């Protein structure tokens, strides 16, 4: 939905061939018809909505974690993740603990109002499923 | 020594390297000291000037004493009042 808005049918075109394809647990599976709707408008609104008040309410600590842990640390998850990112000792100019703390449950709500869009419900929680994975007991109803 | 021309902050005390409130407060006992100097710079050239005028009108009124003469008893008159105040 994200990359639906202001690009080519072709984009598109070459986009679904790269998003359809899941292999979770080693079983393939496709995304059928992805197509624009106006609840798919909503989902997008409230997420630009909640993309822009965590980048207005991230502080200077947590924009600059990452760079202050680059500069002096080495991994592969380090450097997966740093690639992704753009390219541009000091003392911090000023931190705070209680406006710090407001500021993380805040930007706690905001991610909240994130996670909400992919996580659905949980509908059942499994206990115990048989061994030939055709049957399981579960809770939660 | 001058207690007339301001000077205020004349090289960069403003250092990033430490804390700001160390610098807010280092910058603010600069302008204390400043206000502090220029006060007590005032106040004991005030009282020189103060302390030698009145010596001065000690002197004087001694010396003008000793003949009676209607001029020494009205530069007398004019010189009875205090010296105490700039008014």
């Amino acid at each position: 939905g994200l990359f639906s808005l202001d690009r080519s049918y072709e984009e598109v075109k070459a986009a679904v061939q790269q998003l359809q394809t899941i292999t979770f647990r080693d079983a393939t599976f496709t995304i059928p018809d992805p197509v624009i709707d106006q609840h798919l408008l909503i989902d997008m609104k409230t997420a630009c909505l909640s993309m822009s008040m965590v980048a207005n309410l991230a502080s200077e600590l947590t924009m600059t974690y990452v760079r202050k842990l680059a500069l002096e640390d080495s991994s592969m998850l380090l450097v997966k993740c740093q690639e992704l990112l753009m390219r541009l000792p000091a003392r911090p100019q000023h931190v705070s603990p209680d406006d710090e703390i407001a500021r993380l449950s805040a930007l706690f709500v905001m991610l909240r109002q994130l996670d909400d869009l992919i996580r659905e419900q949980v509908v059942f929680t499994v206990c115990d499923v048989s061994p030939d994975n055709k049957s399981a007991t579960c809770i939660f109803k | 020594r001058n207690m007339f021309c301001v000077k205020p902050l004349d090289l960069n005390l403003d250092r990033h390297a430490n804390t700001a409130l160390v610098n807010a407060v280092n910058k603010l006992v600069y302008t204390g000291r400043l206000i502090m100097n220029v006060r007590r710079s005032w106040e004991e050239l005030e009282r020189k000037c103060l302390a030698r005028i009145q010596e001065r009108c000690k002197l004087l009124v001694k010396e003008l004493r000793m003949c009676l003469s209607f001029d020494s008893n009205y530069c007398r008159n004019i010189l009875k009042h205090a010296v105490e105040n700039g008014d």
